[PDB]
């Protein structure tokens, strides 16, 4: 009973511990855009 | 003799790495600025420095730098016509008393023409 109760408690505490990784990703991403985009044509997908 | 007065400011004015600008016109505002070159090319950029975000207006020739496009400052409108340039006269010698007779075809060009400009709230 308190082995089912248990793992779910601490499967959101691994998921936030991993949510402070994704945000410093997040970040990076922000730092890899940069204002020119220029332009490009896609003709195929 | 003017021109040393001016070599003075050569160590800013010339080998300063701004006024090299590419010179080109924004074609889409997204308030973001989709900006056409003169070579067919286009980028998306936002404000300057000093640059206001209410002077930027659409449909405007807008000039940025030439390595990496930066807005810096703005333009006045339809550059490409020289023509329209040597147009404008300036001080003719005909004036306003060398039309001979006091005929009244004189005082309707003026009460329609003049009158408007001098004395707009008559």
């Amino acid at each position: 009973i308190r082995i089912f109760r248990s793992e779910l408690q601490r499967l959101s505490h691994e998921n936030n511990v991993m949510l402070e990784k994704i945000k410093d990703n997040k970040e990076k991403i922000k730092n890899n855009r940069q204002l020119p985009y220029l332009v490009a044509n896609v003709v195929e997908v | 003799a003017p021109s040393h007065l001016w070599d003075i400011m050569g160590d800013r004015q010339r080998l300063g790495e701004e006024h090299p600008l590419q010179v080109a016109r924004c074609t889409k505002i997204i308030k973001k600025y989709v900006i056409n070159l003169k070579q067919i090319a286009k980028f998306v950029v936002g404000l300057g420095e000093r640059v206001s975000p209410t002077d930027i207006e659409e449909g405007m020739r807008v000039g940025v730098d030439r390595s990496k496009y930066n807005i810096e400052l703005p333009l006045p409108p339809r550059i490409d016509p020289s023509v329209t340039m040597m147009t404008v006269e300036e001080k003719p010698d005909v004036t306003y008393s060398d039309v001979g007779g006091c005929k009244d075809q004189i005082e309707k060009l003026r009460e329609v023409v003049e009158l408007p400009l001098l004395s707009p709230e008559r």
